[PDB]
């Protein structure tokens, strides 16, 4: 059922079964125990050290595969003490450090090391024949296609003459593509980004700070090079520089719930110099760092930042990132969020329905919905039909997929049918009818 | 222009120190693997 009364606790029934009924290696136990919101500290971290002596069989595998919230992998043995047999190898596995060197080993064995240019991917020779915009597209495409390979054919050879073919914010995103070209190469990628950290342009320097964040995304390095470089820019006088440093920290320290990174970021939302873009990117970065952790200082500072803002600032497009940072901090958490729905209820109409639907959607993601969805459905077709303001239920469709992402694939079996004979069959002008993102979000293959 | 020169000099000495620490950790990691094989 939808309510977290059997959905999130019926998972405890199989837990003993692994633990002591079938084989005791607990290799599948970690998988099963991740399901209950990946509580971990009181559910897994307390119940996988016991096996230990199956370090060659289960421990060698289950530890290395683990790629979720990461402190716990580095919370045992690792820097904790490493008394745990093979601590130093278990920490090198849980930290994903080997992505770069291990990923580049696979990339040599598959004979795919050679960098590809955007034109090879476009196949402009098979195309039967605003430069600022074009360059920007080819910068992102070069980044995505050569991601984590440590080598390209665009920014390596003549990258200064590539950056200055973009304009303004496009130079920030072109410089950031160097980070994402070397995604997970923390040790080599910093040396390629360094050349841009001393730029005479705030856009290029901010994009290089964002590149340092991107390179560390999903990899816990013992030297903390993301925190150690981005810290000094979080409260910077310049906005363009703030954005690159703050989003760089949010990408470098995602899932770590690092008090020393959060205490550096939380004051930026209250700074008089922060634009609504900087405040939104700060709440977003805090919500990525503290994802699913229910962090109280992130929750309170974001709720306060929403309550202190005028209805004229809450109408800026970037204000949508405040309840996103809030919803990410409570991702998976179904019970914990009624207090946050309650606190958000005080906000006026333009932001409250959007904020409440976004936080509720993030809490109870995955779980089959049959009754709350009815309300979601009843909060999906019957607001704008009889009122002047034609924006009240649009995002409700957006999150319709949320809570029905891959629920044993029969929700998707109907979700498209639910959306099939729906708004597109009879919807509205642009508000609800813009369910296009929903179909995309439904599946990723 | 002076503030940005002091800032870029502070950033530099931070990056040059981080690159040395990353290289030292990478060499320690490698030395453990190469001794196991």
């Amino acid at each position: 059922k939808v309510c977290l009364y059997l959905t999130s606790c019926v998972n405890y029934v199989p837990e003993p079964e692994n633990s002591a009924l079938l084989r005791c290696a607990l290799g599948v136990f970690r998988k099963f125990s991740r399901f209950p919101e990946a509580l971990r500290l009181a559910l897994m971290l307390n119940d996988m050290e016991l096996v230990e002596d199956i370090f060659t069989s289960c421990k060698d595998v289950v530890v290395q595969k683990q790629m979720a919230f990461m402190l716990g992998r580095h919370g045992v043995f690792l820097e904790l003490s490493e008394d745990v047999e093979e601590y130093e190898d278990l920490t090198e596995i849980m930290s994903n450090v080997q992505l770069n060197s291990n990923f580049l080993a696979l990339a040599r064995e598959l004979d795919i090391m050679e960098p590809k240019v955007p034109d090879d991917i476009y196949k402009t020779h098979l195309e039967n024949n605003d430069s600022a915009r074009m360059n920007l597209a080819s910068s992102f495409v070069n980044g995505f296609v050569n991601a984590a390979f440590g080598q390209d054919k665009l920014l390596t050879d003549d990258g200064n003459k590539w950056l200055y073919k973009n304009k303004d914010h496009g130079m920030l995103s072109a410089a950031a593509s160097l980070g994402m070209i070397l995604l997970w190469d923390v040790d080599g990628g910093l040396t390629q980004i360094d050349k841009y950290l001393y730029s005479s342009e705030d856009y290029i320097k901010s994009g290089a700070l964002l590149a340092c964040g991107i390179v560390n995304s999903g990899v816990r390095n013992e030297c903390d090079p993301a925190l150690a470089l981005l810290s000094d820019y979080v409260l910077h006088n310049s906005n363009t520089m703030r954005l690159g440093s703050i989003f760089g920290l949010g990408l470098a320290y995602a899932g770590s719930n690092r008090e020393d990174v959060l205490t550096l970021l939380l004051p930026v939302m209250g700074d008089s110099k922060s634009s609504m873009e900087v405040a939104g990117v700060t709440a977003l970065a805090c919500g990525m760092i503290a994802v699913g952790s229910c962090n109280g200082d992130v929750t309170s500072t974001i709720l306060q930042t929403i309550m202190e803002k005028s209805e004229t600032e809450l109408k800026d497009t970037y204000a949508r990132w405040l309840p996103l940072g809030l919803g990410l901090n409570h991702l998976g958490k179904g019970e914990a969020i009624e207090a946050i729905l309650a606190a958000l209820e005080v906000v006026s109409e333009p932001f409250r329905s959007f904020a409440n639907t976004l936080v509720d959607v993030c809490a109870y993601a995955g779980s089959g919905n049959v009754l709350k969805v009815q309300q979601l459905l009843h909060i999906c077709s019957e607001h704008f039909d009889s009122k002047e303001k034609e924006e009240d239920k649009d995002k409700k469709e957006k999150k319709d997929k949320d809570k029905k992402e891959a629920p044993a694939d029969m929700g998707a079996h109907q979700g498209v049918a639910v959306l099939g004979i729906a708004l597109i069959a009879m919807g509205e002008e642009i508000g609800a009818e813009m369910a296009l993102r929903t179909f995309g979000h439904l599946l990723r293959y | 222009d002076r503030l940005r020169q002091t800032e870029n000099r502070a950033t530099r000495c931070k990056v040059e120190r981080l690159q040395l620490l990353l290289q030292q950790k990478r060499l320690r990691r490698k030395a453990r693997r190469d001794a196991r094989g």
